[PDB]
């Protein structure tokens, strides 16, 4: 849940940036999480992204993020063989689901 | 005292080159020498949500807040151009033999040991049945993967280059040759007499083979799909890419060797379905399910590793089995 | 002031002092032989105790790096499955049957190396147990890979005496083996000023070179090498 | 001691030079006993006038900087000072060393009576925050945010909500308004069960003892940290008696003659700093007083918290 | 008493340049100035499961799992085009000279010692046999490590570069000078004699090396593979990484270099194996043993030892492998 905490604790500090770093010319920026990386270009757009993250509604970058939480688990068959995989991924779930309500609700 | 090598590499047998597509007319085959190649090209897609919710998206305002956002992807097709019904895909498969001879290895006790167990293969049974099954393999177009299964006719060409100029044509017809009955027939047993001498390291043996399909006008071809790191946006998310070499839309050489390693009919299951790929625990990505498991005793590793140490010689088909795995080569040994 | 010699180490100031901030400073210097590895500058004001101190995290850190630089092999013995590891043993040499070996049901015990490639050969309790007897590290084998060679070969007329610098690796003061001279002389059976005349180097005078028997006898008492 | 009917979310307000020394044992973050000081001030200055009570505090701490040096050679740290003017005679005073610390927190502040219901909510929340704009929260000035981009204005949110999906849905939305922070709340559960396990490892061991070790990188022989739940700092918990309550003229040179004086000393407890979305209710981070003046014991904490 | 020297660094002779890639058509050798670079392209490849399990991961169901989670990877691969057979690999030799001369000597005494027993060496027999045995290696294509394994036809040209043009001409057939025999030819004893005035010190000696294998149309080429850092995401994990200089294929220098040391035929082992690589302790890497141990005596630096301390000269087979290793060069001496 820290972890999560602190992804979030990484956009709270994601708002004392530029409003719209996200719109700089770049041949990689991870676009897919720039939705959620940059809440205030919706301020700097009015129509060319500002309704892209209300329809779109991002939720599935901390799916990624659980991709490089995957990377914070250990390397053992003994883990997965036994159940202890098993609450493992649902303890995964359960927080990136409540990772994802977080980041549904960003527009309110 | 004769234990298995840590490390057992071994290199593959029957090298396959990239299988390139182009596409064309039925019967201007002959001419087929200069055919435009098969281009991939992009087309945007957007979807309707069509997966299976997990009973909290079943409520009927969430689900049209979701089917009122359709996704909206970029992926890349490979398309027949329109006065062409007949796509033409072209590799080179190079036989070169020494089969049983490690690449690496560590116990040059145990290596001995299998080359003279390989040798003893030979000296019974050479390579003839597994070569008359990758002669079927290249007889049908099973490297044509889902790109005959549809097809109205399928033909298969397989040329014998010696020193740049043809020696042996063997035109096939690839709707005869089934993709499950290892039959015999008189061309199919003189490919599998040059594989024979391939595999056994009597001469050198590559093979041009060029197979047509007819599909249909403008229809979809299905070549080797790619890996996409999806570095870009969600509306051309880029969620399907077709691998190509230089404009010209192609089959992964891998690809056309699994197909060609498709002659294990000798698994402990059922056989109705047809064959599977020459592979350690006999493991179909299709299916999701290994045939020759290692409760079972009838996987590579316990086999060779009866046939080796314990000289507990298997069924004579489960050591073409064996042999067949070591011409598709591997990392064998500790892992 | 004065250098400070924790084993092979040395701690020499410069001659020079300089004044950083209004405090007179001088610069320290520590060495392992001929090696620099930190170069501090520390005020005139600090006793030999707080010199020791700064410089003893890169003491430490060096001592861990000759610790995981050097270690002995591990054999493995396991059983016909080959991954539940049984036994396992530090040896200074590997036994010459070793091959690549992966472990099958045709021996119930098998041994292997540590390394990724392993190395091993069929084995029974009896077998292993003669070559554990054998070929097994002593506990201290690490300082052997910071001693030269000709100083631990076992053939007369390939060995050299050892230094002062290498006697003082293993003997006396802050030595990697941890033991003083007085008790490196018990262990040795000689006195204490006979084994100081051995230590103290500088002139020809009041130093002489240890034997081949006590030099090889005192590595084995010490549990750095030739001892099973 | 009571639910909040509404909540009041003072801003991102810029403390200039905050008392760093929260404790005669502690340093850092000031005592949560000037925010509710504070609060209680308000309450005594503008709250009374908007016929409303102010009481429970929420701390963020959106940003904190201490007016510290590391001095070369040592691993502590020591207090930048403030040179005071000279004596009559020219020379240097004694110097008490006294530390500064700059703080951006955000207070959510606990809102109940009858004038909730007499004022628009912006007016009540624009009336105690220009109230606030001219106070000090731990000993310095509060920075009133001028010539910048955008002010912060409050939003004071009514926790007597129509249904739980909108009383849910303005909470968090007011979690999100303050994020980039920490939720300072109190422990004395925790550092109580942690105690009693010290006092099944070890017998006759003290609080004392016990908070202590939750602060402390304990480094465990096989090299390893032994883990915490949370940060677990060591916050000032309150006062306790030191003397008898004397008389409101008895004590000498007191602050003034007509609030009784007791002389006290402080009481310390574990405190816990949490990502204010870990919580159920904003209104559990509040901190509220809690006397008991028979017995001294003159804490505060936060009740309702789990 | 004449003790060996403590540092003994010594330079290499035979410097080998970048072996450098293209891809090109036979009989279009005599004009291969302007090929078209081999260039490290990518692919996608998928995977089952095909290693040794240790004994947990063989469940049926723990292995389906497994099977259903493919490893896919990307794969740095070098590849003919379609009308290319040919892969043509380019580059020079310098043959410097001065063998006997340490770079580094502490000991002036053992630096004259050596010197002499260098030059009563080369009193005795010079630099003939040596620089035989390394024209042969030129002259058969070794520097083609796994473009010769499958290879129909392999030519190496070998040209004098004397002032930037060619002073002399060689043309040779890499696979009738087969990698076992160390034969007698005439254009082989002329570059025997070229290499033997470099090595000696009486002339400058480069030469361009060009080689052209019949692969096949389209096959894969092996250039020399890369270490991989191993710091991205899973999918796109990059298992393989292959050697290229400026967009274009090639092969490390010191893997040709090893290649051309392939001539040590005298270590105690039989000649089951042929010619091993001139190392210290007489290693190989895909063997995964020492031939010449320090137990049976017969390793470089015993050698050495008896040579030059107690001038125990040894047979002019094992005289030969120290000189090859004193060309070969490294850091002797204890550390």
């Amino acid at each position: 849940a820290q972890i999560c905490d602190e992804a979030l604790q990484y956009a709270a500090r994601l708002r004392e940036l530029e409003p719209g770093w996200s719109a700089t010319p770049g041949c990689q920026l991870h676009d897919a999480e720039q939705l959620w990386l940059d809440p205030l270009r919706a301020q700097t757009d009015e129509t060319f992204l500002q309704r892209r993250l209300r329809g779109d509604w991002p939720a599935e970058v901390g799916n990624r993020f659980a991709n490089w939480l995957n990377r914070a688990v250990s390397s053992d068959s003994q883990i997965l063989g036994s159940p202890e995989a098993a609450q493992w991924s649902q303890e995964l779930s359960k927080e990136l689901t409540m990772f994802k309500e977080i980041l549904e609700d960003e527009r309110d | 005292i004769l234990s298995t090598a840590s490390v057992l590499a071994f290199e593959r047998k029957l090298d396959p080159s990239d299988a390139l597509m182009s596409a064309g007319a039925w019967a201007q085959r002959d001419a087929s020498q200069e055919w435009p190649a098969v281009t991939v090209r992009e087309k945007s897609v957007r979807g309707t949500i069509s997966n299976r919710l997990k009973t909290k998206d079943r409520d009927p305002a969430k689900l049209d807040a979701s089917i009122q956002s359709p996704n909206l992807q970029t992926v890349d097709v490979a398309n027949l151009p329109s006065d062409a019904d007949t796509l033409k895909v072209r590799f080179t498969l190079r036989v070169l033999g020494g089969a049983g001879t490690p690449s690496a290895c560590n116990d040059a006790a145990y290596r001995d040991k299998l080359l003279q167990t390989v040798a003893t293969y030979v000296n019974d049974q050479g390579f003839a049945e597994l070569a008359r099954r990758y002669a079927h393999n290249l007889a049908n177009a099973r490297f044509l993967w889902r790109n005959r299964v549809g097809a109205e006719a399928v033909e298969v060409r397989i040329n014998h280059i010696r020193q740049g100029e043809v020696a042996r044509a063997w035109r096939f017809d690839a709707l005869a040759i089934g993709l499950r009955d290892f039959k015999a027939d008189a061309e199919l047993d003189a490919l599998a007499e040059l594989i024979a001498s391939g595999l056994s390291g009597s001469g050198h043996v590559l093979l041009e083979v060029v197979a047509f399909a007819r599909i249909g006008d403008g229809q979809e071809v299905f070549p080797s799909q790619e890996l996409i790191l999806d570095k870009g946006d969600k509306k051309g998310q880029k969620s399907k890419t077709l691998y190509s070499v230089r404009d010209a839309a192609a089959i992964h050489s891998q690809k056309i060797g699994n197909a060609l390693r498709t002659i294990d009919t000798w698994y402990p299951d059922e056989d109705g379905l047809g064959p599977i790929a020459v592979e350690p625990y006999g493991s179909v990505t299709s299916q999701g399910k290994a045939y020759r498991q290692p409760k079972q005793k009838l996987d590579f590793y316990t086999l060779l590793d009866n046939w080796v140490l314990r000289d507990e010689a298997p069924a004579v088909e489960q050591q073409h089995y064996v042999i067949a795995n070591l011409i598709r080569g591997g990392v064998f040994g500790e892992a | 002031m004065n250098a400070i010699h924790i084993g092979p180490f040395s701690i020499t100031p410069a001659a020079r002092g300089l004044h950083y901030g209004g405090l007179p400073h001088h610069q320290w210097t520590l060495y392992y032989g001929p090696r620099e590895m930190a170069i501090k500058t520390l005020p005139d004001s600090y006793t030999s105790s707080e010199v020791r101190d700064e410089f003893s995290d890169i003491i430490a850190e060096f001592v861990i790096d000759a610790r995981h630089r050097y270690a002995p092999d591990v054999l493995e013995l396991v059983n016909s499955d080959g991954d539940a590891v049984l036994a396992r043993v530090a040896v200074s040499r590997l036994p010459e049957a070793l091959s690549g070996c992966i472990p099958d049901d045709r021996f119930p015990y098998w041994l292997l190396t540590a390394s990724r490639p392993r190395l091993g050969l069929p084995v029974t309790l009896n077998e292993y147990t003669a070559l554990a007897v054998e070929l097994s590290a002593p506990p201290l084998a690490w300082i052997t890979g910071l001693l030269p060679g000709e100083v631990l070969t076992h053939d007369a007329e390939e060995w050299r005496p050892p230094t002062s610098w290498e006697l003082r690796h293993v003997v006396g003061e802050g030595s990697f083996t941890g033991v003083s001279g007085a008790a490196a002389a018990a262990l040795l059976g000689m006195s204490a000023t006979n084994f100081r005349k051995y230590t103290a180097g500088d002139s020809a005078a009041n130093r002489q070179k240890i034997s081949f028997a006590a030099w090889h006898y005192l590595l084995d008492r010490l549990g750095v090498k030739r001892a099973s | 001691v009571t639910d909040p009917e509404a909540l009041l979310l003072l801003p991102r307000l810029s403390i200039q030079n905050a008392n760093a020394i929260s404790s005669p044992l502690t340093w850092g973050f000031p005592s949560p006993g000037a925010f509710t000081g504070f609060v209680h001030a308000l309450q005594r200055r503008v709250g009374i006038s908007l016929d409303i009570e102010l009481d429970g505090v929420g701390i963020v701490c959106h940003r904190f900087e201490a007016q510290i040096s590391q001095p070369a050679g040592k691993r502590t740290k020591v207090f930048n000072l403030t040179r005071n003017p000279l004596n009559r005679d020219g020379s240097t005073a004694a110097i008490v060393e006294e530390g500064r610390a700059h703080l951006e927190v955000s207070l959510l502040l606990g809102v109940h009576g009858d004038g909730l219901d007499d004022h628009p909510a912006q007016e009540i929340a624009r009336q105690v925050q220009e109230q606030a704009g001219a106070m000090r929260l731990a000993g310095g000035s509060i920075l009133p945010w001028c010539n910048e981009r955008f002010p912060a204005p409050n939003a004071e949110l009514l926790m007597l909500g129509g249904s739980d999906e909108q009383r849910r849905k303005n909470q968090r939305r007011l979690t999100r308004r303050l994020l980039p922070g920490f939720a300072l709340v109190s422990r004395e559960a925790l550092l109580q069960q942690h105690l009693e396990t010290l006092r099944t490892t070890l017998p006759e061991a003290t609080t004392l003892d016990a908070l202590l070790d939750l602060c402390r990188i304990n480094f465990e022989p096989p090299w390893q940290v032994r883990d915490k739940p949370g940060w677990l700092v060591p916050i000032p918990a309150g006062y306790n008696a030191l003397s008898p309550l004397y008389l409101p003229g008895e004590v000498r040179n007191a602050r003034d003659r007509e609030t009784p004086l007791r002389f006290v000393e402080n009481l310390f407890g574990l405190g816990e700093w949490l990502s204010p979305h870990r919580v159920a209710a904003l209104s559990d981070l509040l901190w509220y007083h809690h006397a008991e003046p028979d017995k001294g014991l003159y804490r505060w904490s936060t009740p309702r918290f789990v």
